[PDB]
């Protein structure tokens, strides 16, 4: 997320034994790093 | 060629040579204005 020219990861490394989808539960997911990137962030893309 | 030189040269560095023309090591230091959120910042001192 972006705010107040803050961009925030929030990250949760959880075992997961169900490989269809996620599964029914909670688990929180704790913050990493508040970079002061303080560029508007407007998409995203994903590399493999 | 005529009127025509290599823009670039070198000037031979001695220890005798005269002071002024000794080479110094020379750092710039340019700054900015606070514009945006600031990142690199002089340290805070705490008490104890
Ligand atoms: C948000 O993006 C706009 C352009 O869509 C830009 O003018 C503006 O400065 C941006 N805001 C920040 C805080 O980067």
């Amino acid at each position: 997320k972006n705010i107040d020219g803050y961009f925030k990861i929030y990250s949760k490394h959880t075992p997961i034994n169900l490989v269809r989808d996620l599964p029914q539960g909670f688990s929180a997911l704790e913050p990493l790093v508040d970079l002061p990137i303080g560029i508007n962030i407007t998409r995203f893309q994903t590399l493999l | 060629g005529f009127n025509c030189y290599f823009p670039l040269q070198s000037y031979g560095f001695q220890p005798t040579n005269g002071v002024g023309y000794q080479p110094y090591r020379v750092v710039v230091l340019s700054f900015e204005l606070l514009h945006a959120p600031a990142t690199v910042c002089g340290p805070k001192k705490s008490t104890n």
